[PDB]
């Protein structure tokens, strides 16, 4: 019923390993660019 | 700078600038430290200008 059984699990292992690498690296690229905004500071100086 | 001999300028320096503090200054010299450059941005938004 499922001749692809073994091959799909071998691929599944490779998919998990690549995701364990790519997810934190892509997460790191997101945080890298966004850090400009996440640490920005604002000040309001109206005339008096 | 101008029409003047360097002899004259040195004579006046030794006359009117001799009273300055000597070479030693009691160990309190200003030593300029290096100044960190920071890649950064500052925006003062003012649409009335
Ligand atoms: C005309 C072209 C049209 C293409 C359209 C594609 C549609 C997008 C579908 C995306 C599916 C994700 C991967 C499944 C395959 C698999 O699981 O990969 C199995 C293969 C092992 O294979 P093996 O051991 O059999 O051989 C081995 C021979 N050396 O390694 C992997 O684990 C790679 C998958 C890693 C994790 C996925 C990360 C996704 C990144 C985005 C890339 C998308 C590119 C899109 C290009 C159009």
């Amino acid at each position: 019923a499922e001749p692809e059984h073994d091959h799909r699990k071998r691929m599944g292992l490779k998919m998990l390993l690549m995701m364990g690498l790519l997810l934190p690296l892509v997460y790191a690229m997101k945080r890298h660019k966004w850090s400009v905004l996440k640490s920005r500071k604002l000040a309001y100086r109206p005339p008096k | 700078a101008g029409g003047l001999e360097h002899r004259q300028l040195l004579d006046l320096a030794q006359k009117h600038f001799s009273g300055l503090s000597g070479t030693y200054d009691e160990d309190a010299v200003p030593t300029l430290s290096p100044c960190r450059f920071t890649g950064s941005q500052i925006c003062h938004r003012e649409d009335g200008l």
